[PDB]
RNA sequence: ACGGAAGGGCACCACCAGGAGUGGAGCCUGCGGCUUAAUUUGACUCAACACGGGGAAACUCACCAGGUCCAGACACAAUAAGGAUUGACAGAUUGAGAGCUCUUUCUUGAUUUUGUGGGUGGUGGUGCAUGGCCGUUCUUAGUUGGUGGAGUGAUUUGUCUGCUUAAUUGCGAUAACGAACGAGACCUUAACCUACUAAAUAGUGGUGCUAGCAUUUGCUGGUUAUCCACUUCUUAGAGGGACUAUCGGUUUCAAGCCGAUGGAAGUUUGAGGCAAUAACAGGUCUGUGAUGCCCUUAGACGUUCUGGGCCGCACGCGCGCUACACUGACGGAGCCAGCGAGUCUAACCUUGGCCGAGAGGUCUUGGUAAUCUUGUGAAACUCCGUCGUGCUGGGGAUAGAGCAUUGUAAUUAUUGCUCUUCAACGAGGAAUUCCUAGUAAGCGCAAGUCAUCAGCUUGCGUUGAUUACGUCCCUGCCCUUUGUACACACC
């Protein structure tokens, strides 16, 4: 123990990014989106975000077993004083990273290029969103590379709310001759945004009056 | 990988009595963290059992992960005793 | 140089017709009443609105204004 | 405020670019004069992701 | 459900308005595509090519897809719609629309004897959309519409039974040989026979018999 | 798309008005060339050349001379319990306590050896097969629907003469109307807050206890809690604040520009982060357990070990550093920063005490840190004194001798110290870079690197200006007009 703040922080933030990696090449096959971490007095809950729990949250306490144990001897942990948890998902059509491995395993099973674009964004689309782009770069039609745009609905691209409502993942597709490239971009609602701004950082609006026949002839009421 | 059995044996009590293999990429280490045997054992112990199904691999930051799969834990029952772990139960909590 | 935007100009037109009675030429009261009648996303840009608003008053006051 | 400072590139081609990131860390402290229940109690009942928390006895 | 933009969609929609005569008689146009929807629906619709064009940016290039449709029933009425947009499936509905608002009367007539329902062209009518043109004549029953298959499958839902084309200039440019397919067909209820020397009285257009309940908000 | 055509604009990677220099000198440093057993390699106009975070003594490490090792998975098949196979003391042998090879003879037991198949690796090739990232066009202002207008059509208009702006920024003109992306908004950081909530890890007033000069009460200190009160200074939460406000001059008396008044702040408040469409065979397979294909895989291009090399020096080139002194040097003395960093199963920042001319040594100490280092007592700078224009005490190259520190290891000098040697350089040809306010320039400092080594970089603050408040003359770009026989688009 007793490490400094300064680095213990960072130790931690390295942490995440190990777990999120690992668990990124293991849980593929389920659709892991994310981890989120949890220190507590006594007991460390790792989170684990799929929208397939059951291949996670395995043949009775299983696999997930295997997960924890997977964990307690890398880093080192006592027994008991870690415990992996199990979510489904927040509708898996508003997570890049869901959608981005869609495209890999829709691309891998073979799928036909514009075919796995279009049907990863009409799910997104479908999904409430604001928008969607899927650029998939690479050899499509072999030889001299190219690269391709599939997008419909609604995206900003330049200052901060780039980073509150949009949120992209890129992913690696292993092929038959090359590599391509998937880069899967998910703006969401701001309409719906629960925890943060609930519009673009300029979208005025403005309260209707009313009309009103006024006169009236002065008068009072008493009570 | 040559190796003697008695450091064999070890690997695959481990193997079995905790389910999971820690590894980390580092030849010449010279013993494991658990496993009284060469870290460069411990990997190409489980190099040949994996290239021959029984575990599955995983490498990740400088680590393997080992972990063992059906067929494994058969070839287990006959290189071990019984037929009647780890990774199948405990229930932890220090109730208390 | 100092030229106000669409988004700005868009709505100190916006608020100016269905608001001349409850607006002044005085910048702060203005600025207040833009807390009320209209949700903006940030101060500055709010400010920047009120301070258009409170212009076009000031000239509206002398002649009426061509749009 | 943590400070890495390092070049855009990889390889080294190109106008010299350089980046900068930042980690920043909030501390604060809070002293209490509380015992046997109010103790325990409030280490775990004010508990949240992301937010480190430590408590300390007295004295040295 | 749609909400009629226009005096002329309202009167359809209300129901002051049940067949399509009605306007080309008036010469009123149309704006809203759903007006000849209701109007006329069970109107099949066939797409005859998606040929796509290129342009030059300021930088590369740029490519994007053309439409070309036609629509009719098979009884007299036919639209020819040509769109190009981003994308294939939108530059084909949106030719359906721009086909449908198209939407024109045929005069089909007797080549000869009058023997029960028409069968072949009024008169001898041609169009002409630049360099090409293409020219109907009418003929005996049973010959069949001799033209090229784009032409043929236009007149076919135009409701033509049988027709003589002869054919000039660049036919290979499929857009304008239809063009003037179209033109021509459309030239039929132009072409002044003497049969229509009659004098009638001008009927007074829904216009103004329903000008109550073709006024809005 | 282009043009050695026209009109407009914008830009200190343009010029005007200037500042500071660079190009001359030596040294540092990268590139070429040369040399070499090897002097590994990428990159070549802006957009290659203190760039590859490339400050390499081993390592790194890819190159050079040599020696080991299999970590050649599994599967089929062959030999082998009359033992597949492993290891090694000695000596010979080798840089070598390598049993690598050999002489003798023990050992050890199905884990290995042989072969085919199939695989594992590679800083081996391919950035002209890719990804991912990045540079560039772009300090630029551009891109795109719907509906309507034009045209057979590709297209066009919308997306514009003028004016305005940093801006397709806006007023307006308007066969267009209404909108989305980019710009703007947004975010960060820096400025104001005697208004709120707080504070022994931040400060202040008073109070004890105590020191000294004065003594006329006073002035100046010490005390980690003596005790109390507070939040101005500090920190960071919550908000406030500016909108170019107010008046005035201009102007389609429109967008706006200018001036003066106040205001913490009136150049997009300063400075950044982010940043559309489309594109380049721009760089990177030597960042990657990212990757296609080729190559090689036990006389290995894999890996590790010993030593050398990347730094080799007739010379070309770029980034720098230190200078030519008197607005200085040297010696005393005054003494003021901000951004930062720091030790767990560990040896990081280090006060203080002693020792040592120094460099450094030694015994202790505090600190995982607003708490200890540290008020980081930094340099420029300020005062006083010496020197007195002389290649001088300016300048500190080259070199000799010695002492220490890092490290297994310092030779081809790692660095630091001390004495001695005292070079070129007397303001730098033709050319040419960078800049408009706390800026330029000067000054040092922390951080990256790092065992050691900064003449490099990323930031920081200290001292602090002259000149502009402009234009298209040069050089780039951008829109429009125009020509085209270009479209793989003036390579
Ligand atoms: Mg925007
Ligand atoms: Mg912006
Ligand atoms: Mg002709
Ligand atoms: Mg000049
Ligand atoms: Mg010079
Ligand atoms: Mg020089
Ligand atoms: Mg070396
Ligand atoms: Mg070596
Ligand atoms: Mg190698
Ligand atoms: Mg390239
Ligand atoms: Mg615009
Ligand atoms: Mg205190
Ligand atoms: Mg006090
Ligand atoms: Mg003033
Ligand atoms: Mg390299
Ligand atoms: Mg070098
Ligand atoms: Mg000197
Ligand atoms: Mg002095
Ligand atoms: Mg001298
Ligand atoms: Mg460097
Ligand atoms: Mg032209
Ligand atoms: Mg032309």
């Amino acid at each position: 123990a007793l490490i400094s703040k300064k680095r213990k922080l960072v130790a931690d933030g390295v942490f995440y990014a190990e777990l999120n990696e690992f668990f990124t090449r293991e849980l593929a096959e389920e659709g892991y989106s994310g981890v989120e971490v949890r220190v507590t007095p006594t007991k460390t809950e790792v989170i684990i975000r799929a929208t397939r729990t059951q291949d996670v949250l395995g043949e009775n306490g299983r696999r997930i077993n295997e997960l924890t144990l997977l964990v307690q001897k890398r880093f080192k942990y006592a027994p008991g004083t870690i415990v992996l948890y199990a979510e489904r998902v927040q509708d898996r059509g508003l997570s890049a990273v869901a959608q981005a491995e869609s495209m890999k395993f829709k691309l891998l099973n073979g799928l036909a290029i514009r075919r796995a674009a279009y049907g990863v964004v009409r799910y997104v689309m479908e999904s409430g969103a604001k928008g969607c782009e899927v650029v998939v770069s690479g050899k499509l039609r072999a030889a001299r590379a190219k690269a391709m745009k599939f997008a419909d609905g609604f995206l900003i691209h330049s200052g901060q709310p780039v980073n509150d409502f949009i949120d992209t993942a890129t992913r690696h597709v292993l092929m038959r001759q090359g590599v391509l490239g998937i880069k899967v971009k998910i703006m969401r609602d701001p309409a719906k945004s629960r925890t943060g701004p609930k519009a673009l950082p300029d979208a005025v609006t403005i309260i209707e009056p009313k009309e009103e026949e006024p006169i009236l002839a002065p008068s009072v009421k008493d009570y | 990988m040559l190796m003697p059995k008695e450091d064999r044996n070890k690997i695959h009590q481990y193997l079995f009595q905790e389910g999971v293999v820690v590894a980390k990429k580092d030849f010449n280490q010279a013993k494991h963290e658990e496993i009284d045997t060469k870290n460069l054992y411990v990997i190409k112990a489980l190099q040949s059992l994996t290239s021959k199904g029984y575990v599955k691999t995983q490498f990740s930051w400088q680590y393997y992960y080992y972990t063992l799969t059906e067929e494994g834990v058969e070839y287990l029952r006959e290189y071990l005793n019984l037929p009647e772990x780890x990774x199948x139960x405990x229930x932890x909590x220090x109730x208390x | 140089g100092r030229v106000r935007t669409k988004t700005v100009k868009r709505a100190s037109k916006a608020l100016i017709e269905r608001y001349y009675p409850k607006l002044t030429l005085d910048f702060q009261t203005n600025k207040r009443l833009c807390d009320e009648i209209a949700t903006i996303q940030s101060k500055r840009l709010r400010n920047k609105i009120a301070g258009y608003t409170t212009h076009l008053m000031k000239r509206i006051q002398k002649g009426p204004v061509r749009g | 405020v943590l400070k890495i400072s390092t070049r855009k590139t990889p390889n080294g081609e190109g106008s010299k670019t350089w980046e900068t990131y930042e980690m920043r860390i909030h501390k604060r402290y809070i002293d209490l004069e509380a015992p046997v229940q109010i103790v325990k109690r409030i280490t775990q009942i004010t508990i949240e992701p992301g937010v480190d928390v430590e408590v300390v006895v007295a004295s040295n | 459900g749609w909400v009629p933009v226009t005096k002329l969609g309202r009167l359809v929609k209300a129901g002051k308005i049940t067949t399509i005569e009605e306007i080309f008689l008036h010469s009123l146009p149309v704006k809203e595509f759903q007006i000849i929807d209701t109007l006329l629906p069970g109107l099949q619709d066939e797409v005859m090519n998606i040929k796509p064009v290129q342009k030059q940016t300021r930088a590369g290039q740029r490519t994007r897809f053309k439409a070309v449709v036609v629509v009719g029933d098979s009884n007299g009425h036919v639209g020819l719609g040509i769109k190009t947009a981003k994308e294939v499936a939108g530059a084909i509905r949106a030719g359906i629309i721009i086909a449908k608002l198209s939407v024109i009367p045929i005069r089909r007539g007797y080549w000869g004897t009058n023997l029960g329902q028409p069968h072949s062209l009024a008169t001898k009518t041609t169009g002409k959309c630049g360099s090409v043109t293409v020219r109907l004549i009418p003929a005996p029953r049973g010959s069949g519409i001799v033209a090229s298959p784009a032409v043929k499958k236009l007149l076919q839902l135009a409701g033509v039974e049988d027709v003589y084309t002869q054919s000039n200039g660049k036919t290979r440019t499929l857009e304008n040989t239809l063009k003037a397919a179209f033109v021509a067909i459309g030239n039929t209820y132009g072409f002044l026979t003497p049969n229509l020397w009659a004098e009638q009285p001008l009927p007074v257009s829904p216009l103004d018999i329903y000008s109550d309940e073709a006024s809005a908000q």
